[PDB]
């Protein structure tokens, strides 16, 4: 009874590679040949914020594009004040291992968690007047991942668990559970419509899930090994993801194929965050070999180099309304870019 | 002891003006053919009767007189009463040679003088481009890098003193202080400058054998103690670089001052307010060297009980010794236990030269060893060029 | 130290020409010439 | 997406000699580290032998040392298992699993349960 | 082997989901991303500086 | 400059918080952290349990506080997770050490312990971070030893001809056939220690059972060794 069943599951993957073939009469880099190339970019350090302890694993922007949330792995979470370079709040926290940490849309809640496999929400701003421990979930069987917020009630967590999760914060307990991956789900993105989120994980794949229904609606399978990077294109239609095979793909969801991959000779390390611009036509790579790259989202050649970043970049993230990008490595330095 | 050109002086003054006293009032003799009284700045001429001979002790001011104590000036009258003049001239005959002297040189000190200056400014360039390094890269901002900065601060202050304080002495011992007249107020002997110059030079140089000490202190705190702080350990060990040096130069400069000041305290007489800067100086260098052995027996310690993969090892370890000693300055270790009157003949050359030369060329190679060739210096230099060779 | 030895050296070597000096002036004629 | 195929399996007589083949599609061959698992009924994964990109380095563990040799064949993206002198002991499903990471040495999860980069296996009967 | 079972029909049912669902061409969604992207380009600082006096991280 | 009310009030708010975070660097920066690894048969747990003399079903990790010599460290075990380790191992890159436990009397499983010792050492994150091994339950090793079966051969041919170091220490009253298979076994471990570690980190090997209690005097001493080597490293000493 197994080898019928293995035997329609291969022919379903090949009737679904079938249609992806009839569906791709063209790539993406012939149509682009004409158009104008990027020239070069240059960034500049405009800022550093120098005042973690251990490395930094993780960093999220705020909605005002003026406060940021960072996570070392000395136990500590500080809101970064990017303009005036100045601590708004240093919330210690129970777990010293940190891996993720989010932002409320809102600025009112921050999330937090790691290898302690409970996720933790802190209120920013209470009567009294000091960020206490809000909420802890302890539903996942593995190390949390990553994080983000939906609203003030509602946050989407992952685990290492091969379980993606969905928290009410009042009521403590899992609205809706996602169990597609296979192994070691590493990263998450929202649209922006929040309808749906993507998820990449280890097991060289990325799947596309509804926040209401609760199913994997697609799953796309183009990378070679771990995949430790993912992030959703602005325009909702698309998204990037980077594997440690010094590779990064551009999927989309109305194609269910990869749109073009960024990679070149040089490049042998792996990436460990993606993020896109305004536009998203410049994609933010951060290589573990020192420094950060920046691409093109249409010809999949080289337009900018990020250095001076002691150490393996841990965290890349630009600012909702593209005022600058943050970059957090694990020398305990977050450097602001504009 | 040292005759002072100000107390010769001196000493000249008063017997002129007691020469002219004792030309005022000595009575002439009644002979009219009498050879009169002269005053040719070295000796009080008595009158004399024509065709004679006159026999005299040397005066007060010469400093050669425990080699004449009694006679050795001479003169002579002849029979018309005039003085024997010399050929060509007017002067009488001379008799300088039965008083004057029986006859270390300057081409010895002249070329201590020569090597040390090269080795002092060889130092202070490569201390001056080795701060500027360690300040421009960020990543090398740690407080083992905080204590290099301060001790390469330190030879570069010893040096600049070194380089004034020879320049002081040559404008003090120079055309300058021509004043041998009865003006006290010399061109910088008399000045306070000349002596603050000196004890600037002083502090420099207790400073950065401090420093030494506190370099010595750090490396034995990492090794033995560990769970410091980081902020007060620092204060305390720059206070004790700085601040202590300050507790025996300026007491020094202020016995100096009110006991014997002398030609701007440049010279070391009583052998006793020397002690005040010398027993500092020798107690850092005995702890340094305690704690360069300390670390000798813990790195053959390292070398023997791990590492299986190698046993001749006494290359590394004679390295890791020639990089050790100039950090610490454990080569003043092989002297400085032979004091200064135990070497009075044919040695304080070799001392001198050794010590001198060893010192002067300490800054460049700490400088070398610890910023030049340094694995993280050049680390970050590779790193730099090739963040600016990517454009 | 070495420095504060050379120093004395130097220093009491100078005076002892300066004063050398000093008495070939008086040979010389002393204050005139 | 990442296939490993094996082939050769079957009956043997004790003593015996095999040929087992793994070939590899989805990503570039050479740059994986490969190595070998084995699972006996009721037991777990056991690690048999490992080899390196370039094949300069090659191991085995103590039980199966001198008796069986790994190759490799990056031309054709193969991975060969020569089995001599076969033991009623190694009746067990082998599996080729790759490295997570390109151009490293060391990579973990070799032997896991649920590992992702690993063939459906074969079954050897002695 | 019922656990087996399971993951097989699940694994079965959802890869029978996920291809019963209709992909448009390459084409359509690589000039649908070529217009997003051109639409926005004046919106992106990273991409097109800001002038010195309108960044607020320089001056 | 001039600043408004609301910017002094920032400012103020900053420095406080840079106070608080200057005041946990010290605490942060004396004490060590270390990783606990082993099987399910090491007896970790054991250690844990008689070293602490000096929560979720779901907790993912379990820290344990003890004090030598008035040093504290932190010992992290990890539990309550999937048996894939590629990633969450990076996390412990800065730790002091790494204690790896492995339980030597049980065969046919010490390839899996060496296996993984061997990646752990390989591991680019891991390069600098020193290993320190424990041996554990010597005297069930030495027991099956005495029991006669000498299966030891089997599994490993090599040790079919071994002789025993001559910098072996054995205890006294112990049968030759035991140190030699436990010298053996410690020598199959440095074998694969001593291939990649180009001065970087060391294989400090201890013989451990599960009623020891000297174990936290030897990681006290093993973390000074690899304080001491890092410090003399630093200043090209060694
Ligand atoms: C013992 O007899 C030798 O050592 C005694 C030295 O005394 C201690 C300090 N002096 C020295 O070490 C060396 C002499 C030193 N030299 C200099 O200063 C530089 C040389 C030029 C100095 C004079 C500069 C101008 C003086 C006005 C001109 C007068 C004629 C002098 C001729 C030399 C200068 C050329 C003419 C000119 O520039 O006008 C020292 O002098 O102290």
């Amino acid at each position: 009874e197994l080898d019928q069943l293995r035997q329609e599951a291969e022919q379903l993957k090949n009737q679904i590679r079938d249609a992806r073939k009839a569906c791709a009469d063209a790539t993406l880099s012939q149509i682009t040949n004409n158009i104008d190339p990027v020239g070069r970019i240059q960034m500049r350090t405009r800022r550093t914020l120098r005042g973690h302890l251990a490395k930094i694993y993780a960093m999220h922007w705020g909605t005002d594009s003026r406060l940021l949330v960072s996570a070392s792995q000395d136990g500590k979470l500080i809101i970064w004040d990017s303009y005036t370079t100045n601590k708004v709040h240093a919330i210690p926290l129970r777990s010293s291992w940190v891996m993720t940490c989010a932002y409320a849309p809102s600025g009112n809640y921050v999330a937090c968690g790691g290898l302690d496999n409970i996720c933790s929400i802190y209120n920013l701003k209470t009567r009294e007047g000091n960020v206490r421990v809000s909420r802890e979930l302890a539903g996942h069987t593995g190390y949390l991942s990553c994080c983000r917020f939906l609203d003030d009630n509602q946050i989407v967590t992952s685990s290492g668990d091969t379980t993606c999760a969905l928290w009410d914060i009042e009521t403590g307990q899992q609205t809706t559970t996602f169990t597609g991956h296979t192994g070691d789900v590493m990263s998450l993105s929202l649209a922006p419509d929040t309808r749906l989120f993507v998820s990449g994980a280890c097991d060289a794949s990325a799947k596309l899930w509804d926040v209401r229904e609760g199913m994997c609606r697609q799953t796309f399978t183009g990378h070679e090994s771990d995949i430790n990077a993912i992030c959703f294109f602005p325009n909702g239609n698309a998204f990037a993801t980077g594997s440690d095979d010094a590779t990064c793909r551009l999927f989309d969801l109305r194609a269910d194929q990869e749109l073009m991959t960024y990679s070149h000779d040089n490049i042998i390390c792996g990436i460990t965050s993606v993020s896109f611009s305004k536009s998203g036509r410049l994609l933010l790579a951060g290589y573990d070999d020192f420094n950060c790259n920046v691409w093109d989202a249409l010809k999949a050649d080289r337009a900018g180099v990020l250095a001076g970043h002691d150490n393996r970049v841990s965290c890349l993230g630009v600012t909702d309304d593209g005022m600058a990008v943050a970059t957090g490595s694990w020398d305990s330095f977050l450097k602001i870019w504009n | 002891a040292t005759v002072s050109l100000w107390e010769t002086v001196q000493k000249w003054r008063e017997y002129r003006r007691q020469c002219q006293r004792s030309l005022t009032e000595d009575p002439p003799p009644a002979t009219d053919l009498f050879c009169n009284r002269t005053f040719d700045e070295y000796a009080c001429w008595p009158d004399g009767e024509p065709g004679s001979f006159v026999n005299v002790s040397c005066p007060w001011y010469l400093p050669w007189a425990s080699s004449v104590p009694q006679g050795h000036v001479y003169r002579f009258c002849t029979a018309e009463g005039l003085w024997l003049q010399k050929d060509n001239s007017s002067l009488p005959w001379r008799d300088l040679s039965e008083c004057e002297e029986s006859k270390s040189p300057e081409e010895q000190l002249l070329f201590l003088y020569i090597i040390y200056t090269v080795g002092y400014a060889l130092s202070f360039s490569a201390l001056v481009i080795a701060s500027a390094i360690l300040l421009g890269f960020r990543h090398l901002h740690c407080t083992r890098n905080y204590i290099h900065l301060n001790l390469f601060a330190s030879f570069i202050l010893r040096a600049l003193s070194v380089f004034i304080k020879d320049a002081a002495l040559k404008w003090m011992y120079s055309t300058a202080a021509q004043q041998h007249q009865w003006d006290g107020l010399l061109s910088y002997q008399d000045s306070l400058s000349c002596r603050l110059v000196f004890l600037l030079m002083q502090y420099c140089v207790a400073a950065n054998y401090y420093w030494l000490l506190v370099e010595g202190v750090y490396l034995y705190t990492l090794l033995a103690f560990s769970v410091l702080s980081e902020q007060w350990i620092f204060r305390l060990y720059v206070s004790i670089g700085w601040g202590v040096p300050l507790l025996f130069v300026v007491p020094w400069g202020i016995v100096k001052y009110l006991y014997e000041d002398e030609g701007c305290w440049t010279r070391n007489s009583n052998m006793n307010y020397w002690l005040i800067i010398r027993l500092p100086i020798l107690f850092a260098i005995g702890v340094n060297f305690l704690i360069f052995v300390r670390v000798i027996c813990i790195v053959v310690s390292k070398l023997k009980a791990n590492l299986m993969c190698k046993t001749d090892i006494k290359c590394r370890l004679a390295k890791s010794t020639l990089t050790l000693i100039p950090l610490l300055g454990t080569h003043e270790v092989i002297f400085a236990f032979v004091m200064d009157e135990h070497a009075r003949g044919t040695l304080r050359f070799i001392k001198l030269f050794t010590e001198l030369s060893f010192t002067s060329f300490q800054g460049l190679m700490v400088a070398i060893l610890y910023c030049f060739v340094n694995n993280e210096v050049q680390l970050e230099f590779r790193k730099s060029w090739e963040r600016w060779r990517l454009e | 130290y070495a420095q504060g030895t050379f120093t004395s050296d130097y220093s009491i070597l100078l005076d002892k020409k300066a004063q050398a000096a000093f008495i070939e002036y008086l040979l010389e004629g002393g204050p005139s010439s | 997406q990442v296939q490993l195929q094996e082939s050769g399996g079957g009956l043997v007589q004790p003593g015996g000699s095999l040929r087992l083949s793994c070939a590899a599609s989805g990503f570039t061959f050479s740059n994986y580290k490969m190595n070998w698992v084995r699972q006996a009924p009721g037991k777990g994964l056991e690690w048999v032998s490992d080899i390196s990109q370039s094949g300069a380095s090659i191991s085995y563990t103590g039980s199966v040392k001198g008796r069986f040799t790994i190759s490799r064949d990056n031309a054709k993206n193969t991975l060969y298992l020569q089995m001599n002198s076969l033991k009623p002991e190694d009746t067990a499903v082998y599996y080729c699993a790759r490295c997570p990471a390109p151009f490293t040495r060391d990579c973990f999860d070799v032997t896991s349960t649920t590992y992702a980069y690993r063939g459906q296996g074969t079954q050897v009967t002695v | 082997n019922t656990a087996s079972i399971a993951q097989a029909r699940k694994l079965v049912e959802q890869l029978k989901m996920e291809a019963n669902i209709d992909r448009i061409k390459v084409s359509k969604a690589a000039a649908d991303l070529m217009a997003y992207c051109e639409a926005h380009a004046k919106e992106d600082p990273l991409l097109t500086p800001v002038p010195a006096s309108e960044n607020p991280f320089r001056e | 400059c001039t600043l408004s009310a609301e910017d002094k009030a920032a400012v103020e708010r900053s420095k406080m918080i840079e106070k608080q975070l200057q005041k946990d660097k010290q605490v942060y920066r004396a004490t060590h952290r270390l990783l606990l690894l082993g099987a399910d048969n090491s007896g970790k747990s054991t250690i844990v349990k008689q070293m602490r003399i000096y929560r979720v079903k779901t907790s993912g990790i379990f820290e344990t506080k003890f004090q030598v010599d008035k040093v504290n460290f932190h010992m992290f075990d990890v539990g309550a997770q999937r048996d894939e380790r590629r990633k969450w191992i990076q996390c412990f890159n800065d730790v002091t050490a790494i204690i790896f436990v492995v339980d030597s009397s049980d065969y046919n499983r010490l390839q899996e312990a060496l296996n993984d010792f061997k990646s752990i050492w390989n591991n680019r994150w891991l390069r600098t971070i020193s290993v320190i091994l424990f041996l554990n339950k010597q005297d069930l090793l030495a027991e099956k030893v005495l029991a006669g079966k000498s299966k030891i051969e089997d599994y490993f041919p090599e040790f079919a001809r071994y002789t025993t170091p001559e910098d072996a220490t054995p205890e006294p009253g112990e049968d030759p056939r035991v140190t030699r298979a436990k010298y053996f076994i410690r020598d199959e471990f440095l074998r694969i220690s001593t291939a990649s570690g180009d001065g970087r980190h060391y294989c400090y090997p201890h013989f451990t059972c599960s009623v020891d209690t000297e174990n936290a005097r030897r990681i006290f001493n093993d973390c000074r060794d690899i304080i001491q080597r890092m410090h003399l490293r630093q200043y090209e000493l060694l």
